[PDB]
Order: structure tokens, then sequence, then C-alpha cells
């Protein structure tokens, strides 16, 4: 999602928090959007079932 | 590397491959004789 890495601990082992937060913001935004997509599709399938 | 007698030119910039040591960056972090000291991929304090 634009971050330097896909693994959380590598940023934390490398960065100082006032830019690590700038990276983690991107990470949680992308993952939260994916989770929202999953739950919406699950709701629709559950209605059909 | 740092206390060298003589450098080369910018168009003949000197490259050295450093390998096989325990580099201890905090003293080079701590020397105030170096005016501009700034890092891009890594926060400088985590180098230890």
């Amino acid at each position: 999602f634009g971050a330097i890495s896909s693994v959380l601990n590598d940023i934390l082992s490398r960065l100082d928090p006032p830019e690590a937060e700038v990276q983690i913001d991107r990470l949680i935004t992308g993952r939260l959007q994916s989770l929202q997509t999953y739950v919406t599709q699950q709701l629709i399938r559950a209605a059909e079932i | 590397v740092f206390n060298a007698t003589r450098f080369a030119s910018v168009y003949a910039w000197n490259r050295k491959r450093i390998s096989n040591c325990v580099a201890d960056y905090s003293v080079l972090y701590n020397s105030a004789s170096f005016s501009t000291f700034k890092c891009y991929g890594v926060s400088p304090t985590k180098l230890n």
C-alpha cells in the first residue's frame, strides 16, 4: 500500500515514531479497507443462504 | 575512511566496500566535527 515493507516489525526496528506513524497509517488504511470488503461480501452471501 | 590524508575528485568519487566488522556507529553519530549528518532509509539512532 505504498509502505516500505509489508512486515510490521521491520518498520518498528528501523524507524523513529513520528514517521513510523506515517507508514503505519497507510498500512492500516489498506488492510481495514480489505476487511470491510470481505465482511460486505460475507453479508450478501449470508442473505442468499 | 574519515581521517584520510587526501580524497579524490567528485567526478572520480572514491568507493570502498566495507565488510566483516562490528561497526559501532554511535561515536560517528556523536562527532560534532561533521556538520551535516542525516539519514534517509533509517532513523540514525537505530544503527547500533
